């Protein structure tokens, strides 16, 4: 259960600023001869290398990204920090966590990091409703049955949805978000299982909104 | 500015090329050409680092090459989960690291894929709580391109409509979701509210009654 | 790698050093396109000289950030004493061609504000010695 994991939010406002955190975990940061690299991807076009931090504690930024991107650091915690001052909508992207596993004789990033999304937005932060979609093998193969759950009006994106505290993850098919005329998200995950394990069996779905800190273990039933 | 063809198909048997053209002062002054392939909702995973070195673990087949301010990456046999977001990346002075904008991998040659239609009825749940959604789940059909007709019996349903543009799933097929809101009231009065999907000239319906 | 295992040492050297006073706190020689240990534009003979040179001048600033202690005097003699070691053994591959005094009417002009100015001054050696490491494993 080892990363290098980044922290929220999750919802900021065009004025205010973007204290993001990265936390390493199986290696200290003040090693040689490492550099610790943030690096962002906007909701579908490319990655964009925002800054580093190496084991001396020395940052390098972008050019473009100057002025507005201040790199910090905890050496007690094992941690890093970026800061985006004065963000626009153009700063909404997944923000990424990543080593290089020598500052010196590289810019070539082995362990990433995993995202937090960050979207810039006037707008508030709404949790989730969700309800259960329940099993139906009139559309499934012979001996089958599909079941999910709709997390319905949340802003902003996204939402983790496992099954069974991450446990099922077979035939779990979670489809990406529709974006309604409201301006808030509307989502489903569905689980294939044998319609024999219906009686049996136990489904809940694990819904996390982490903008508004909501935490839904909907169980479904036939 | 490190240049990459926006798109490029491949044989799902084998063999393609992805260019990144670079400048004097990065992808020229140095070695440090790196690759990463990036599958949706992931993280980049390394592939190549100093224009030809293999990251541990990476297949043989990925090779990686460099002629002057362009570096080039050889994918040598298809597998059809080769399809993602290909990124080059180099070292600009004076530390600095710049990317492409990528370049999407489309393993292609896979049939034509009629479409697996799940429709749920609101739940009573739902129904308390003075709402009403019908949930119509569109997967695994190429090509990529479904529209989709609600009916209350036979009617057509306009309003309280909500379609999603179809996004590519593991098995490089497409998947779609379709929304219907309506009043208690609604979904009560009708005989069936149904979800028709077209495809192809191809016509799927599930129907849901209270 | 008598060469990478230097530098390394060296740097090294220099992260040692920052910490004994930066615990307390808390137009130097630059590689450019046209010193040419840059792939494109490479003459190997441009840059073998800016090394050289570079780290003459750099080797230079450690007569002050000696006179600069003396709580940890040998990692700061050591520093000097190894830079002086490091422009032999590049000098024994290069064929001669490139002042103290400059660098004295120079760093009086620049200058808490003696360790932000030893800061930049072994930060900058960090960066330059970064540049030669990079710079030798191509040749």
């Amino acid at each position: 259960e080892v990363q290098l994991q980044e922290s929220g939010p999750g919802l900021v406002k065009p004025s205010q600023t973007l204290s993001l955190t990265c936390t390493v975990s199986g290696g200290s940061i003040t090693t040689r001869y490492y550099a610790w690299s943030w690096i962002r991807q906007p909701p579908g076009k490319g990655l964009e290398w925002m800054g580093v931090i190496d084991y001396d504690g020395d940052t390098y930024y972008s050019p473009s990204l100057k002025s507005r991107t201040s790199i910090s650091w905890d050496t007690s915690k094992n941690q890093f920090s970026l800061q985006l001052s004065s963000v626009t909508p153009e700063d909404t992207a997944v923000y990424y966590c990543a080593r290089d596993p020598d500052v010196v004789t590289g810019f070539h990033y082995d362990y990433w990091g995993q995202g937090t999304q960050v979207t810039v937005s006037s707008a508030s932060t709404k949790g989730p409703s969700v309800f259960p979609l329940a099993p139906s093998s009139k559309s499934t193969s012979g001996g089958t049955a599909a079941l999910g759950c709709l997390v319905k009006d949340y802003f902003p994106e996204p939402v983790t949805v496992s099954w069974n505290s991450g446990a099922l993850t077979s035939g779990v098919h979670t489809f990406p978000a529709v974006l309604q005329s409201s301006g808030l998200y509307s989502l489903s995950s569905v689980v294939t299982v044998p319609s024999s394990s219906l009686g049996t069996q136990t489904y809940i779905c694990n819904v996390n909104h982490k903008p508004s800190n909501t935490k839904v273990d909907k169980k479904v039933e036939p | 500015v490190l240049t990459q063809p926006p798109l490029v198909s491949g044989t799902p048997g084998q063999t393609v090329t992805i260019s990144c053209a670079g400048a004097n002062n990065d992808i020229g002054t140095y070695a440090y050409v790196s690759w990463y392939q990036q599958l949706p909702g992931t993280a980049p995973k390394l592939l190549i680092y100093k224009v030809t070195t293999r990251a541990s673990g990476i297949p043989s087949r990925f090779s990686g090459s460099k002629s002057g301010n362009t570096a080039s990456l050889t994918i040598s046999g298809l597998q059809s989960e080769d399809e993602a977001d290909y990124y080059c990346a180099s070292y600009r002075n004076f530390n600095n690291a710049v990317f492409g904008r990528g370049t999407h991998l489309t393993v292609l040659g896979q049939p034509k894929a009629a479409p697996s239609v799940t429709l749920f009825p609101p739940s009573s749940e739902e129904l308390q709580a003075n709402k009403a959604t019908l949930v119509c789940l569109i997967s695994d059909f190429y090509p990529g391109a479904v529209t989709v007709a609600w009916k209350a019996d036979s009617s057509p349903v306009k309003a309280g409509v909500e379609t999603t543009t179809p996004s590519k799933q593991s098995n490089n097929k497409y998947a779609a979701s379709s929304y219907l809101s309506l009043t208690p009231e609604q979904w009560k009065s009708h005989r069936s509210y149904s979800c028709q999907v077209t495809h192809e000239g191809s016509t799927v319906e599930k129907t849901v009654a209270p | 790698e008598r060469i990478d295992k230097q530098i390394r040492y060296i740097l090294d050297g220099i992260s040692a050093l920052r910490k004994e006073t930066c615990n307390k706190s808390n137009n130097l020689p630059k590689m450019a396109e046209k010193d040419g240990c840059f792939q494109s534009g490479f003459n190997e003979e441009t840059c073998l000289v800016k090394i050289i040179t570079g780290l003459l001048e750099f080797e230079v600033y450690l007569e002050y950030l000696q006179n600069r202690f003396e709580s940890s005097e040998e990692q700061a003699r050591a520093v000097q004493m190894s830079t002086k070691v490091l422009i032999q053994f590049l000098q024994k591959k290069a064929k001669n061609l490139d002042d103290p005094t400059t660098n004295a009417s120079l760093l009086t002009k620049l200058q808490w504000l003696q360790d932000m100015t030893t800061h930049l001054i072994l930060r900058s050696f960090k960066e330059f010695l970064q540049s030669s490491l990079r710079a030798l494993r191509q040749m």
